[PDB]
């Protein structure tokens, strides 16, 4: 083993189960290990590993998902839509301190709290699977980052974490230094939101009416489904069904009104 | 409604025109009305039309500062507070803006027409609950805004000295009580961090003008330096290793983002003290201890440029030594150590380059450094007891070892005889006995105290006179009291033949130095209840027990 | 996911001790156990606290304190961890099978456990439900160093080591991993590294 140069063009060193620890520094490469490798062989690959910065680790060219990307993916033009994917590895970030929270949890009477983790943590990891794939509309992508953000923002909340802002593009800008009073009032925002999730968890968690209200308040336009089954009147004739919206208190009708025509042998004609 | 017109009104009108127009139209207002009003007018006004800035910005905005300044101390500050925060933000917002327009200039304008002015009001809008934060973003917004250039431009370049100085002090202590009492809910750890750059920035800045106007250049008024090192110490002492180790990416979020602080913070204070020069002597034994703590940051490499400065200040006392020598830095050293280590700082290594610096120091240098090799031999020792105190203190979390450990560093006290430290964990111990009702040893251990005292009348040093109160307590009253809880101790100790005893020499004291005869019917009523319970009752024997460890 | 079931169960351990040394915090902080028949004027309520050290539990016949276990010298504060032979579980408990005035009922059947020390002396007591029953007998056998016998410790066994796998799965995302491991590239001999270590 020899021939090896420096590159950053590496920074994805992807294994495929658990290597063999045939090196004096490989193990059983575990599945989630990408691995900043510095130095290329043809075959082979060493570098920093995730799971130790401080040492090396020679790895197989085959083994390795080769991925000339690095952590910025707008120089090489790697995301499958810019703008994104810093989403995505932040919340994979955010998912490594769910874990390490986690251990902390369960050797501890938290469970309630516990659970509905569970039942975040699904949520956002769907999200993530159905966001990896860039297939969704740009209406469900900007839906889908705000919702998400508010459920990790709340979750680095409970578990008394500090906040993030920038709503949309990776949430990264602001904390870019750019500005400075604008970033008070996307701090002030954030508190906005914590603030919300706050007074709406006994809103929510409890109640499941004033989600309604706040969620009509939004919105006007709202149409009523009525899903007709089966008609049951001993008539003997054909009949016509005029159902619609009516307003008793005012003796007249909401909606137009719908024609159903009803045959004489039980069913509708 | 008439701002919303000047968008396409400029589009069809000259733009200074425009400008002055409305200036006229708003100092034209009377100075008592609708002042909200007019601050909601001149937002409108500023948010828009203020892209293009060199016709307007210029001429606008001395008109802003009249009002700002009106609202700056007119006793009736109150409503306009958080619209004038709104203002202020606004406009800093704007000029920060970078395709709008050059403001360098503008923003020396600003400076010198806002600077003094915000820092005034800050100070007086002073309460935390508040919407304080703002006026606190709005300035911190204004330090990053300008530059070294601005900063030293006028503000370095004032009226009389005395007045700067005055300025430079206020300020000074405002950031103290604004690093102290932080302003943010904690998790705006953004926030915190661009404040803490800021801050830095500004600091500096005032580091060079002290330097540049007070160094002997000042012959005289030298003292601020007090404050100033307060002030970057307090600075120095949060956002540590283990914050930023929380989730691992946070050491590293940090530093990519910001870099260790601490590190730059330490050397800007470093190289200052050495600035100091000959007025090191006239400032050692005051922060002697300021210089502990941030040593004793849990970093490495300040610290290796920390602990040399404690033999720079010996080397000081060197200097004057004609008078003695270090004896006076050294005790404080002691003391403060003792605080700080006890209150779980320190580490091992931490001992060990210690040595290793102050004896590479000391090879350098004369007889006094040999003193300083032996006193450090001697603070070694000290420091690797306190480190066993508190392994085995919280590593058993067993009220017997506690003690145990506890007269272990008594009496490493009593052998180094520094008698205030040695009364301090003698306390310690009582609060501990008391703990497990031992009230026999407690006693006891209350005794040792009240021994060192006397009879006398004037209370001759300090160091017995304790934390607990502080005024004059002359040794007789000291003692008597100590003697009246000892007493009470033995009481409730079921150990009345100590009890008779004490009370023998209490009463003695009482008719022959006080003749308090009160006292004395008290005590002989006591004693009188001592006998009655010796001759009546009886009492348990303990069994002893031999314990050998191997 | 059958080189995943692989990766997955075969990397286990950690999840169990972690499991059992919940289990340990759970019988330090402890309760206030059930006694047998205590009906006249006997206190039912009586906590028995594993030390922190755990080698000696504190317990007794503590008081009726609906707040759970109080910190002190119980009534006895030594369990010998050492020597126990066994707990028994069910039937196995003799005073399950007393016929007289300690009858314990067939509601009880799965709520009785006994200290087996001193070749002779029991520590008959009973649980307030399954689960927790379940769990000091889980505790006590992670004292006898053996597996657990709580439906709920399989329970957690399994969600979490899914929750552990389903997060490790992510570099492989879109890429799969072949059951028959790929073939080891041939390393050359020499270890003579042109470019420096580290």
């Amino acid at each position: 083993m020899a021939r090896w140069i420096p590159t950053k063009r590496q920074k994805y060193g992807v294994a495929i189960y658990n290597y063999n620890a045939s090196q004096d520094v490989e193990l059983s490469l575990q599945i989630g290990d990408t691995v900043h490798i510095l130095e290329m062989y043809e075959g082979w690959y060493r570098g920093y590993t995730l799971q130790n910065k401080s040492k090396k680790g020679i790895f197989p060219e085959t083994y390795i998902h080769l991925k000339e990307a690095t952590v910025e993916d707008l120089g090489q033009h790697e995301t499958v839509i810019p703008g994104e994917l810093p989403l995505v590895q932040e919340l994979t970030s955010t998912l490594r301190e769910w874990a390490v929270i986690w251990r902390k949890l369960y050797v501890n009477n938290k469970l309630t709290l516990f659970r509905q983790l569970q039942q975040m943590t699904y949520s956002l990891i769907e999200w993530r699977s159905q966001i990896l794939s860039g297939t969704l509309p740009k209406d469900e992508l900007a839906e889908l980052k705000k919702k998400v953000t508010a459920k990790i923002d709340h979750g680095n909340r409970m578990l008394g974490l500090d906040l993030v802002v920038r709503d949309d593009n990776g949430n990264i800008l602001d904390p870019d230094e750019t500005s400075t009073i604008a970033l008070f009032k996307a701090h002030e925002v954030a508190s906005k939101r914590i603030e919300e999730k706050i007074q709406e968890e006994k809103s929510i968690l409890q109640n499941l009416d004033l989600r309604g209200q706040s969620i009509f308040s939004t919105i006007h336009t709202y149409g009523l489904y009525v899903n007709f089954k089966n008609f049951v009147c001993n008539i003997g004739e054909d009949a016509e069904l005029f159902m619609a919206l009516y307003d008793p208190d005012q003796s007249t009708f909401i909606s137009e009104n719908y024609l159903i025509r009803w045959g004489s042998n039980g069913m509708p004609k | 409604y008439l701002p919303s017109i000047i968008n396409d009104v400029k589009l069809v009108f000259d733009p200074v025109e425009l400008s002055v127009l409305f200036c006229k139209f708003i100092q034209s207002i009377p100075d008592n009305q609708l002042v909200r009003q007019k601050l909601n007018c001149m937002t409108k006004i500023v948010e828009s039309t203020l892209f293009r800035q060199s016709e307007c910005r210029e001429v606008l905005l001395p008109l802003l500062t009249d009002q700002l300044s009106g609202q700056l101390d007119d006793n009736s500050n109150k409503p306009d507070h958080e619209a004038s925060s709104q203002l202020l933000s606004n406009i800093l917002e704007v000029l920060d803006r970078k395709d709008v327009g050059a403001t360098a200039v503008h923003i020396q304008l600003i400076m010198e027409r806002l600077l003094r002015r915000i820092n005034r009001t800050v100070i007086g809008m002073n309460r935390q609950s508040p919407h304080i934060g703002s006026f606190v973003a709005c300035m911190i917004a204004l330090l990053q805004q300008m530059d070294d250039s601005h900063y030293s431009h006028y503000i370095s370049t004032f009226k009389t000295r005395q007045d700067i100085i005055d300025f430079l002090m206020e300020t000074f202590i405002m950031f103290k009580d604004l690093i102290g009492k932080n302003v943010y809910a904690k998790d705006w750890m953004v926030m915190n961090m661009t404040q803490n750059r800021v801050f830095l920035r500004a600091i500096n800045q005032f580091a060079e003008v002290l330097t540049r106007f007070f160094m002997d250049q000042a012959s005289f008024e030298l003292q601020l330096w007090n404050n100033y090192f307060h002030l970057a110490v307090a600075f120095l002492t949060h956002e540590s290793l283990q914050l930023e180790t929380f989730s691992q990416a946070k050491r590293n979020k940090i530093v990519k983002k910001y870099g260790d602080m601490r590190k730059e913070i330490g050397f800007r204070i470093r190289d200052m003290w050495y600035n100091l020069g000959p007025h090191k002597i006239k400032f050692i034994p005051s922060m002697v201890g300021p210089i502990l703590e941030v040593t004793l940051t849990p970093e490495v490499e300040l610290r290796k440029a920390t602990i040399p400065i404690f033999f720079d200040m010996m080397q000081c006392e060197f200097n004057f030594s004609g008078n003695g020598n270090f004896h006076m830095f050294e005790n404080e050293l002691i003391t403060k150590l003792d605080q700080e280590v006890e209150g779980g700082r320190g580490d091992e290594q931490y001992k060990v380059l210690l040595e290793k610096l102050l004896l590479e120091h000391c090879r350098k240098h004369k007889y006094l450094s040999s003193s300083g090799e032996v006193f450090a031999l001697l603070v070694s020792s000290l420091l690797e007891n306190l480190l066993d105190y508190r392994t085995i203190i919280m590593q058993d979390e067993s009220k017997e070892n506690r003690m145990s450990c506890t007269v272990n560093v008594l009496n490493f006290y009593k052998e180094k005889k520094r008698e205030d430290i040695y009364i301090r964990y003698l306390y310690k111990l009582r609060d501990l006995h008391r703990d497990c009702e031992n009230y026999t040893e407690a006693a006891y251990t209350l005794l040792l105290h009240a021994e060192l005292l006397q009879w006398s009348d004037k209370p001759c040093v300090p160091h017995l006179l304790q934390r607990d109160s502080y005024y004059v307590y002359t040794q007789q009253e000291l003692k008597e009291k100590l003697y009246q809880e000892i007493i009470s101790y033995f009481d409730k100790g079921k150990m009345w033949e100590k009890a008779i005893k004490l009370s023998k020499e209490l009463a003695e004291t009482y008719e022959s130095k006080v003749f308090d005869y009160e006292g004395l019917g008290n005590l002989l009523k006591k004693r009188a209840s001592f006998y009655e319970n010796i001759i009546k009752a009886m009492r348990p024997q303990p069994e002893y027990f031999a314990v050998g460890y191997y | 996911s059958r080189p995943i079931l692989e990766l997955k169960e075969k990397i286990q351990p950690e999840i169990l001790e972690l499991i059992k040394q919940q289990r340990l915090n759970r019988l330090v902080e402890g309760t206030c156990f059930r006694k047998l028949n205590a009906r006249r004027r006997q206190d039912k309520f009586w906590y028995c606290r594993l030390s922190p050290n755990h080698k000696v539990l504190h317990y007794g016949d503590l008081e009726e304190s609906p707040q759970g276990e109080v910190p002190h010298d119980s009534l006895q504060d030594k369990l010998p961890v050492a020597d126990i032979k066994a707990v028994v579980t069910g039937k196995d408990c003799p005073h399950m099978k007393e016929k007289g005035a300690l009858k314990q009922n067939k509601e009880v059947l799965e709520l009785a456990f006994s200290i087996l020390y001193d070749s002779n002396c029991q520590l008959n007591f009973i649980a307030p439900d399954k689960h927790e029953y379940c769990i000091w007998t889980d505790g006590l056998n992670a004292l006898l160093g053996k597996d657990m016998m709580s439906d709920l410790t399989r329970n957690d066994l399994d969600t979490l080591l899914s929750m552990e796998i389903k997060l490790r799965l992510l570099d492989l995302e879109n890429i799969q991993i072949p059951d028959a491991p790929p073939p080891i590239p041939k390393e050359p001999s020499n270890y003579d590294f042109v470019y420096d270590c580290n």
